[PDB]
């Protein structure tokens, strides 16, 4: 025994599964519309973006 | 024609002091992560390396990188706009410390060396500080290095010992950079510089070795005629190394640690995320260009 | 009846029609910008029609051109059109007019023999008269080949395209990327035009779709006074070959040298040359020989221009 | 050290100052936070039990 | 649209339909940009026969002149391929025999067959000639084997032209095996033309013998307060034995302004090794998807 005690520090983890409540009418919701614009032209694709 | 518009949102409002530092560079070519268009603020800026910094781990990341460049700066989130190859883009002198760029020129993008005032914006509103490249003409952008780091190389043989190198004939011919008849005094205090230092000292010794043995070893009827010519330039106490005091294992790991170090010290300044300016308005500062990579 | 059936594969593989709106008359201007603004609001939903009109659109590129205003006595009113053009920037004080050296130019300021270039000193002699008014302006045409920093100096641009040539200052347009068209609407392919002393061509071999152009400028000294060289390549052999095909070149230079500076040799005096890459030309598009009052200049057709960074080889 | 109704928004919103990571070996340290769903109550109560 | 449509001129069996098969989304080299072509053209083994000593540097040297194209379909009377162009964006499929993990934002680069000729080369009989695929790989390993590959080509000239000169069993494991993360690899290089490869070592000896007539003083004076004073992780091949002839040039005083022009010279031919040590046509990948070894780069040559 050298003449110092230590103290050791640790972090475990839980998956814990949670129970969500939310009250009526608690947000505003607003909703626009998409629209398509296109950003990646290739030999082999033409991608787009919604 | 196509879209080039990458939206970086953030969790947090900016500062009212953080919001006007921003507007400054508003013309400002950036690293960033990832080619797509919904992105957060930790993919933008060299802080994902230099936020302890290292020189080639920034300028081969450069090369490997996707940059971009500012175009708005509202107060809830940024605008940036993606730079592709052979594209006509329009930026803006903003860089600090200042260096005069001119028309027809070859802008190179360089890793920053100089303090932290200079080259990187501290956020506080959400945890990280964007960091700039060093934007640089690249006949200045070299000789803003390769007087550094003469610098960097005899400040460490004063540490050691301080009788062989005079700090008065130092800072008369390092600081004082001369292009284009102008002359720009840098500021110095370098721990970005100590990759070049350890690689290009460790190639200094490998290279009187490594030019006779290579030379001894290609001797015949079929050498080609300009050696001959360059057989006299290598001077006269190199060609007097006693090559049989390193053993055969050890004269071939002599090689490919020396191999290694001419190519990847020759790969670094031979990259090309550079970009060629083809109008420039000294006192608006606004510059077209179009990207060139490698 | 099957030619009709080909007149809709043309009519639906063509490119949409460029909007022209009208900005003279009043009520043609309502009706060509509800146009634009009708036809692009359908352009960006989510159904498919509208992702069938986003699929027809053509991108194709412009080239990018420069405006150079160059004094008349450093540019001759006789030079090619599509001659190539090197700009040069020792200094930046003055900003008011710039330098544009064209390759029979350059020829003066060098002093390079006229045995090694046979056809174009005589040329250069009738449009200059002593490369007094070329090298006037610059002090440095024994310092710089000397230490060694001519090259770094020249930026390589492109060739011309158009000069409105006056009595005492030249305006000279060129073209920097891409293929250089005439900016003027009728637009024709001005291509580059080099005369056939200055390019050496190197060359079963694959061709590509690209054969570069090289710009080497080699420094040299004769009668024992600093003059450097500069010739033109074309290859298509990639960067690791022309670099060997070019020291074979300059084999009987280099020997010729040292042997004059055998005794003296400072550390300014070992950089020997530099290669640039001035642009692409496409395979299957040979060079038409043309004279020219008699100079033999080639001219090639669709040379898109590049810009590359000058290398120095020994 | 701000007042508890600045403390209780700011408790579910922000992630905390350097937390571990998940499903590796060694528990390194989380950056960017993509999906990464952590929830430590001894940062805000500083006590460890 | 851009297409290569290749004629296989006699026929072809099925083996050798199988073998196509499994090769297909394979980058090769081929001869001219036209649209019909023919079966000469398509081989990178044009160059490198089996009947005479093949050349890797002067196959590596012939694959940057070369359209580069990708296989799509394999048919048995023809083999219709897709081109490549200079500046485009294309996908590219991790076929490749030794795999090496790709990621987005990598760095590719066309190498010769160097590890397994007989894995590249299948023989098409049916025409009397046989197609040899080269190999893609990131250009930490594109610059290594050629880093290695001269390394070669010097020891073996002095072992071959006397062997007293080296020993043998230390020349094959040094020589030979590429030192990779993790695995070292044999390279396939025993019977060689090596006509090719002193060419290019002696463009080396016209370089490197420059690059020690002006050494800078203050760099040489650094190894000395370093070799012996302090143990640095990466000087650890210089041993407390510093050199002798670094020594020997210590004889002279330092001097800023004389550095200088050493410094700015040196620079400018450490420049000019970007001519000796190239690689093929360069690949810049911006996206990977590692479920379907499926890479997304952008094509630029030279």
């Amino acid at each position: 025994h050298p003449g110092f005690a230590m103290t050791v520090v640790r972090t475990d983890e839980v998956l814990a599964e949670h129970i969500l409540y939310c009250s009526r009418a608690s947000t505003s919701m607003f909703v626009g519309l998409p629209s398509v614009v296109r950003r990646e032209v290739r030999s082999d694709a033409v991608t787009f973006e919604i | 024609a196509l879209d080039k518009s990458i939206v970086v949102n953030l969790t947090s409002r900016l500062f009212a002091d953080e919001l006007a530092a921003l507007q400054s560079k508003i013309g400002s070519v950036l690293p960033l992560g990832d080619c797509h268009r919904l992105q957060n603020i930790q993919a933008l800026g060299l802080g994902c390396v230099c936020s302890s910094p290292d020189y080639i781990q920034i300028m081969q990341y450069l090369s490997k990188c996707t940059l971009a460049v500012l175009e708005e700066v509202r107060p809830d989130s940024l605008r940036l706009t993606r730079m592709d190859p052979s594209d006509n883009l329009q930026i803006k002198n903003v860089y600090a410390p200042f260096f005069q760029w001119d028309s027809n020129t070859q802008l190179a993008v360089l890793p920053p060396l100089f303090s932290r005032k200079d080259s990187t914006i501290v956020l506080e509103s959400n945890g990280f500080d964007i960091v700039f490249p060093m934007v640089v003409p690249q006949q200045l952008g070299h000789a803003i290095l390769q007087q550094l780091l003469v610098y960097h190389i005899y400040s460490k043989i004063s540490a050691g010992a301080p009788g062989d190198v005079n700090m008065a004939e130092l800072d008369l011919y390092t600081t004082n950079v001369s292009f284009m008849g102008r002359t720009y005094r840098l500021d110095v205090d370098l721990r970005v510089l100590d990759d070049l230092s350890m690689y290009l000292c460790i190639l200094s010794a490998l290279v009187p070795r490594g030019c006779l043995r290579l030379l001894t070893a290609l001797v015949r009827h079929d050498r080609h005629p300009l050696t001959e010519v360059f057989e006299g330039v290598v001077p006269d106490e190199v060609t007097r190394i006693d090559l049989d005091q390193l053993s055969v294992p050890d004269d071939i790991t002599r090689m490919r640690v020396m191999f290694s170090y001419l190519q990847s010290l020759s790969s670094i300044f031979n990259l090309g995320p550079r970009l060629h300016v083809y109008a420039y308005s000294a006192e608006t500062l606004a510059a077209s260009c179009w990207y060139s990579p490698r | 009846e099957n030619a009709a059936r080909l007149g809709r594969q043309v009519l639906g593989l063509l490119p949409p029609p460029t909007h022209r709106v009208s900005l003279t008359r009043g009520p043609e201007f309502a009706r060509g910008v509800r146009d634009l603004l009708s036809k692009y609001a359908a352009s960006t939903r989510p159904t498919v029609g509208s992702l069938h009109e986003a699929l027809r659109q053509a991108p194709f590129r412009q080239p990018t051109y420069g405006d150079f205003l160059v004094y008349s006595q450093t540019f001759s009113p006789q030079e090619p059109l599509g001659t190539f053009l090197f700009s040069f920037k020792q200094e930046d004080n003055g900003s008011s007019m710039d330098m544009l050296l064209t390759p029979t130019s350059l020829f003066m300021l060098s002093g390079m023999e006229a045995a090694k270039a046979p056809q174009t000193h005589k040329v250069a002699g009738v449009w200059y008269g002593s490369g007094s008014g070329l090298a006037d302006f610059i002090p440095n045409l024994s310092e710089l080949m000397d230490t060694g920093e001519f090259h770094t100096l020249l930026t390589p641009v492109g060739p011309m395209v158009q000069s409105v040539h006056s009595t005492f200052v030249t305006k000279v347009t060129s073209a920097m990327k891409g293929v250089g068209l005439a900016r003027d609407e009728p637009r024709a392919h001005v291509g580059l035009t080099l005369p056939c002393d200055m390019l050496v061509d190197l060359d079963r071999e694959p061709a590509g779709l690209n054969v570069t152009i090289y710009a080497s400028l080699v420094y040299l000294r004769v009668n024992q006074r600093p003059s450097m060289a500069l010739t033109f390549f074309q290859s298509g052999k990639g960067f690791a070959e022309v670099v060997a095909m070019i020291k074979d070149h300059f084999t009987d230079v280099i020997r010729t040298k040292y042997i004059q500076l055998r005794h003296e040799l400072y550390i300014n005096r070992l950089v020997f040359g530099a290669v640039c890459t001035l642009g692409t030309v496409p395979f299957d598009s040979h060079p038409v020989h043309q004279s020219l009052n008699s100079l033999p200049v080639l001219v090639f057709a669709n040379f898109e221009a590049a810009c590359g960074p000058w290398t120095v080889f020994l | 050290n701000r007042g508890l109704y600045t403390l209780v928004n700011e408790y579910s919103a922000r992630l905390a100052g350097a937390p571990a990571t998940s499903t590796t070996d060694l528990q390194y340290v989380v950056v960017n936070g993509t999906d990464v769903f952590l929830d430590q109550p001894c940062h805000m109560l500083q006590e460890a039990y």
